[PDB]
């Protein structure tokens, strides 16, 4: 069949995904780190020197990860699955070349390991790179596993993509009753700061830096930065517009109000306000201190005597302020997607390793000074034993930062938490969706909902449905399917190109003509102005399409702010788009024919100028067509596939465009909790928790996404025969009816595997734990507590354990000769089965035991199920097959779901899924429910009619309990249903009496600790409103903490054992019951200087 | 500290829900403490249900002391409190 | 993992038809629909039991630990 | 109110510290190290 561009341009998405997988932000960022950023750190910190012994130095020449020069191969890395099993870190050694001087003028190289680098999965240094599923089988790794995380101490940790406002860029915001402040958060490679900028009063404009004592008025700083004419000031910040002149004139007047100014007078004024530098270089306290102040006021570091660049930057800052004061709506949305950047794992580890390497070099220099401070016999030979010992600190910090998520960077000075999370193993989709997950910047004042709303500018860049529920609702975002994140490329060769293309430098530009032409900005900085801004943009775009500049540079033109903007920084979100030229697409299906034939992989569509990346800002300048049919000859691009606006998780939904959006969001939530297949090595894995479906089925109605992400290879769910009808009355309010005898035959049958890890730790007193045990009775059989224990003292593989039995008989020394028993006891309401006992050793010659407890689980009453459309609900009743309604062929539903769930949730996608699945099973083909597409309803109805069924999927059933025809036709067909991780067996908890808090003598607060249910202030309020005083007393005093205290009648102070121990009389001591919380509060108040003396009276005597 | 004489009484002659609940609780506690019951059980063992039966027969030997906010009180037997 | 012995809804034995269905697909190739109809799977429940099954056991056996 | 003893204002200046009972600041058993772990109020009164 001939290739049709309209319906075959979608293959560019699989072409893009082949070389640029879903987990590629992490992958590329980490490869960039380990390949170039490590060299960058080692070349920044290349030499360390000592005050003493000047004829001596240490040089860091080269840096490498995982390879030596001795052999062509890399070093043996313990494979990542073995690292997972043995609770160690998947890391490769960092090798450097050291030039340390010998005392006899000898120069040599070396290959010295300075630590272990935690290697991300499936990166360049990872052993699973370019493996063919056969080496993956040999390495016990899943070929479908996403990669892009770290194994540190055996746990899978992922550095989530970080959202944050773009640095080095001007942001202007207004406010009500306070004034207009607009900042430029500028970050250097060693110093980050924000040049705040607000209007204090009277329309007066000020510059507010942290290092500056008081906000310097704007005319002062403008005069300081070389622009000292006080007319060109108003010309730069005001142009020819009349309103801005009077808006700005007040701070022009102030400039002479204090004292008339030269440049150096303003410079001295600025320098007088600099705070401190930790009292070093005290001899700089002069007019020259302002030079460092202005050098470290922004990213526009000045190394000469020309201040034009910073002057024009501050003038634009001011002019944006003046525009905002003239009228609001000239501000930028802080939630616009074009104003945010995504930090990635490689960048995070780059800065973390830079900090750790600075610490390492400081400590190495300290050790060198301590060694070489000795007067005599300063033998230089083997001066590297210190670094051999000292290599542990880099590894320790690098591992611990990933393990805990707290990143203590002393140099850059902030403490961030939650940088890493444990990779979720509830489902394959759960893991893949934890990949491509974005966490937004904290300290956001969550009381408001600015960065919680969904923006139109995130179309195609962030998934429009995968936003989580409950508390971080709108704070955690997910990447769309077809997306790229730009990488930092050098800006200097683009400035020269801009000058070539007609941009005249600002130093060649005068103030009076600056706001008469468009001004060209490179990363927010005015590099110059150009005539023909649209021609310049077109020529730049032609150069980028012909590959003369990097494909990731973005160029767009703002008309309100007369500017041509060129962005080269990394972290910008972009997506590919077909270029539409002269009203026609550039692909024209010959390229598509080549692409399916094998030629022209996705990169060649970029080299050929047929497809280009667009960031959010260029989309302002673009005009995209969704389809080839509505290409008007004024549009600039054409969507490859519009279903890519949903992420990986939202692609599990059949016909999502037929659903209300909250249903799609809730399915994005529940699909990550669905129970199913995890990996091809799931039975070789030993995880803290794992839910597995016994008989997972691929959905009958699938999408393009689920096969692009291999969801049909490890599915999580089953195609239940569903009758949509009211039945038994046990299906009201999301409750489901489950077929008994479908559960008998294995429908919904899952299992849970839990691991328990113990370490036989050695101690200082040459002593360690042992695992002996299995005592017997007088008849030779073991005691019941050891019924499944084995001679080794570790649970027998395959035997059952009930509650109270031991599967690990560990004993701990009493002087840690004599061992006290500390065995691991199974505490489970239902028995488990030992299916894997792993006996191994950690990296520190310490015995390691891991026991996997497997437990089959029948679907029961209260187990939660969901159906890919946000329609969740527990099993309300399980009924016999004969009581279930049946059709002519005797087909009987596995699940009955209420019709009342459809009208209000408005999930038409679920009905279309039922019909498409029915037509698909009857036709022998899996159907498609892709977003904005899928199998047409008329085709499915035609298939249904051809096979003898109603076109609308409504068959006539008979009642299973009366046998008669149901008076209404029942929507009958297969629907994919997922069993969710929330089972009633792990939620059923009940406590009568038991463990109590030591401090407060109240019931414990955990289900594993036999905890009680807290009766909060709200329930106390409800019981009060009922007027039930005795119930209040019983619930809050009798059944929680009842203490018989001794209270003296003379002094209102609690006694003990009928003794006041303050008057020492025991005559006035009274016995009463009060909350132990009240007793604790009184004893705490007596610890402070409060005496809460209790006065008593008789209840009786009236 | 002064009981209103029975001949005149300002409080309501009807039993409140709180009065009924507290009377049932007190009577059930007494029965659970092996107090004699003045109703025919017909094989009932629950003290609460025995107390409800006595209340239905109006054979509960308790009076309600309703204190007015001014400190006085008027006594109402369970029998005379109409439901 | 492996083909279920019975259809979840009817109870008809479908675990003895997996290999025959695979052989119908490979040797003397048929459409999936006619291959399901050739085996006797008339009801759409028995049809989906075979059509939507994912044979994960063949993938799990690639990690057999007692070779 | 100076009717009762301890109504004198000078008693409001910290002179005697009533160190709380051990039940007020329980010392937990076998955390991390085999040795018992103390708590904040105990440490502060030790330093005082
Ligand atoms: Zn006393
Ligand atoms: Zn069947």
């Amino acid at each position: 069949d001939e290739i049709n561009t309209a319906q075959d341009k979608w293959h560019l998405l699989p072409a893009f995904l082949k070389v640029k997988g879903l987990v590629k932000q992490h992958l590329d960022s980490f490869n960039y780190f380990v390949d170039t950023d490590l060299k960058k750190i080692i070349k920044a910190n290349q030499l360390i020197l000592s005050d003493v012994d000047p004829e001596f130095y240490l040089k860091y020449v080269d840096i490498r990860v995982g390879k030596k020069s001795s052999s062509s191969t890399k070093d043996y890395l313990t494979p990542p699955h073995e690292c997972r099993l043995r609770d160690m870190t998947y890391s490769a050694p960092i090798y450097v070349d050291i030039e340390y001087t010998r005392g006899r003028n000898i120069i040599m190289h070396k290959d010295v390991e300075i630590g272990r680098m935690p290697i991300m999965l499936r990166s360049n240094k990872c052993i699973l790179y370019d493996a063919d599923e056969s080496k993956m089988a040999k390495l016990n790794e899943c070929p479908l596993d996403p990669g892009g995380y770290f194994i540190v101490n055996g746990t899978e940790k992922v550095i989530l993509v970080q959202e944050q406002l773009s640095k080095n860029r001007i942001i202007v915001e207004a406010d009500e009753k306070k004034g207009i402040v607009q900042a430029s958060v500028t970050s250097s490679t060693h110093e980050r700061k924000s040049k705040t900028y607000v209007i204090t009063k009277n329309g007066k404009i000020y510059l507010k830096h942290n290092s500056i004592a008081e906000e310097i008025p704007i005319a002062i700083v403008l005069k300081a930065c070389g622009i000292l004419s006080d007319l060109e000031i108003m010309q730069l910040v005001c142009g020819n517009d009349s309103s801005y002149q009077d808006i700005f004139a007040v701070n022009l007047e102030e400039s002479s109000k204090l004292d008339i100014y030269t440049q150096q007078q303003a410079l001295e004024y600025i320098g007088a306000k600099v705070k401190t530098m930790r009292r070093q270089k005290l001899t700089i306290l002069q007019e020259g201190i302002e030079a460092i102040a202005t050098t470290v006021i922004a990213h526009l570091t000045v190394e000469a005597l020309d201040f034009r660049e910073k002057a024009l930057y501050i003038a634009m800052m001011t002019r944006r302020v003046v525009m905002a004061m003239y009228n609001p709506k000239m501000i930028d949305d802080r939630d616009y997607v074009g104003n945010k950047r995504l930090e990635l794992a490689g960048q995070l580890i780059s800065l973390l390793f830079e900090d750790l390497f600075k610490k390492f070099n400081n400590d190495f220099k300290l050790s060198i000074d301590k060694v070489l401070k000795k007067p005599n016999r300063a033998m230089e030979y083997d001066a590297l034993l210190s670094i051999n010992v000292h290599s542990n600190n880099i590894t320790s910090g690098l591992n611990r930062a990933i393990s805990t998520g707290n990143w203590s960077l002393k140099r850059f000075k902030m403490e961030r938490a939650g940088v890493t999370h444990v990779l979720s193993r509830l489902s394959y989709i759960s893991a893949l969706g934890m990949m491509t997950r974005i966490s937004s910047q904290f300290e956001k004042s969550r009381k408001v909902s600015g960065p919680r709303a969904l923006q139109p500018s995130q179309f195609g860049m962030l998934c429009t449905a995968d936003t989580p529920e409950g508390e971080a609702c709108g704070l955690v975002k997910n990447l769309a399917l077809m997306t790229h994140i730009t990488t930092d490329d050098e800006e200097e060769p683009i400035k020269k190109l801009c000058y070539v293309l007609g941009v005249e430098d600002i130093t060649l530009i005068d103030s009076a003509s600056l706001h008469l032409n468009y001004g060209v900005y490179l990363n927010g900085t005015l590099i110059g102005s150009i005539r023909f801004p649209t021609k310049f943009v077109t020529q730049f775009r032609h150069l980028r399409r012909t590959g003369k500049v990097s494909e990731f540079i973005s160029i767009y033109s703002n008309s309100h702010q007369m500017a041509v903007h060129i962005a080269t920084d990394g972290g910008r979100i972009c997506r590919p788009l077909i270029i539409v030229s002269d009203g026609q697409s550039r692909v024209k299906d010959i390229h598509l024919r080549k692409l399916l034939d094998g030629e022209l992989d996705f990169d060649d569509f970029l080299k050929l100028g047929l497809v280009e990346y667009l960031d959010v800002n260029e989309e302002n300048d673009s005009y995209i067509a969704l389809y080839e049919k509505d290409i008007v000859p004024s549009m600039t691009h054409l969507e490859i596939e519009p279903f890519t606006i949903l992420g990986a998780v939202a692609g599990l939904i059949p016909y999502p465009h037929h659903n209300q959006s909250p249903r799609n969001t809730y399915q994005c939530a529940m699909g990550k909790q669905a129970i199913g297949a995890i990996a091809y090595n799931q039975f070789k894995r030993i995880d803290t928790l794992l839910y597995l479906m016994t008989y997972p089925q691929q959905p009958m109605v699938k999408t393009k996404t689920i096969e692009l992400i291999d969801y049909d290879k490890l599915p999580a769910g089953q195609n239940a025969t569903v009758a949509v009808m009211s039945y038994s009355g046990y299906d009201i309010e999301d409750a489901l009816v489950l077929n008994k005898s479908s559960i008998d035959r294995g429908f919904g049958r899952c299992e849970t595997r839990r691991k328990t890890t113990t370490v036989l730790k050695r101690y200082a007193n040459h002593t360690q734990d042992i695992i002996g045990g299995m005592r017997v009775d007088e008849n030779g059989d073991p005691i019941w507590q050891h019924q499944s224990l084995g001679p080794d003292g570790l649970g027998e593989v395959g035997m059952k354990v009930q509650s109270g039995q031991i599967y690990i008989n560990k004993s701990v020394p009493t002087n840690s000769t004599q061992y006290r028993e500390a065995p691991v006891i199974y505490r489970g309401p239902e028995p488990s089965h030992i299916d894997q006992v792993m006996m191994s050793v950690s990296d520190n010659d310490q015995a390691l035991i891991k026991v996997l407890l497997r437990q089959n689980r029948r679907p029961e009453l209260g187990d939660k199920f969901s159906s890919r459309h946000g329609q969740k609900g527990v099993c309300g009743i399980i009924v016999k097959q004969e009581d279930m309604p049946f059709n002519d062929q005797g087909i009987v539903p596995d699940i009955i779901m209420n019709p009342h769930g459809f009208p209000s949730r408005m999930t038409v996608g679920k009905m279309i899924e039922l019909i498409s699945g029915k037509a698909g099973v009857l036709n022998g083909t899996l159907e498609y429910g892709t977003c904005f597409g899928g199998s047409k309803l008329e085709d499915m109805s035609k298939i249904l009619v051809d096979q003898g069924f109603n076109y609308s999927g409504k068959d006539m059933l008979y009642s299973g309990i009366t046998g008669e025809c149901l008076q209404a036709y029942i929507f009958f067909g297969p629907i994919y249903y997922q069993k969710l991780k929330h089972m009633v067996l792990d939620k059923m908890h009940a406590r009568a009496r038991g463990p109590r808090a030591v401090l407060t003598r109240q019931p414990t607060e955990g289900r594993s600790r036999d905890g009680g249910l807290r009766l909060g202030e709200m329930e106390r309020d409800c019981v009060i409103a009922y007027g039930a005083s005795q119930l209040l007393l019983e619930r809050l005093m009798i059944s929680s903490d009842a203490f018989e205290v001794d209270v003296c009648d003379k002094c209102g102070l609690m006694g003990y054992s009928g003794w006041c121990t303050t008057c020492k009389s025991a005559e006035n001591i009274i016995k009463m019951t009060i909350p132990y919380a009240a007793k604790l509060l009184f004893q705490e108040l007596l610890s402070m200087n409060i005496a809460p003396r209790l006065r008593l009276e008789d209840i009786f005597q009236q | 500290e002064k009981a209103i004489p029975k001949d005149q009484r300002a409080t309501t002659p009807y039993m409140t829900k709180y009065e009924r609940a507290r009377i049932l609780g007190t009577r059930a506690l007494q029965i659970s403490m092996n107090a004699p019951v003045f109703v025919d059980l017909e094989g009932e063992t629950d003290p609460l249900r025995i107390a409800m039966k006595e209340l239905a027969e109006k054979k509960i030997p308790l009076v309600i002391r309703r204190y007015l906010p001014d400190g006085s009180f008027e006594d109402w037997s369970v029998e005379e409190l109409i439901v | 993992m492996i083909v279920p012995v019975r259809c979840f809804s009817c109870g008809k034995v479908v675990g003895d038809k997996w290999e025959s269905y695979l052989n119908l697909l490979q040797e003397d190739e048929l459409d999936e629909g006619t291959a399901l109809s050739r085996l006797g799977l008339k009801r759409y429940c028995c049809r989906r039991m075979i059509l939507t099954h994912v044979d994960l056991i063949e993938k799990f056996l690639r990690y057999n630990p007692l070779e | 109110d100076a009717t009762v003893p301890s109504g004198r204002p000078e008693t409001y200046i910290w002179r005697y510290l009533p160190a709380p009972p051990v039940c007020i600041r329980p010392s937990v058993m076998m955390q991390d190290s085999p040795a018992s772990n103390e708590d904040d109020l105990t440490v502060k009164l030790t330093e005082i």
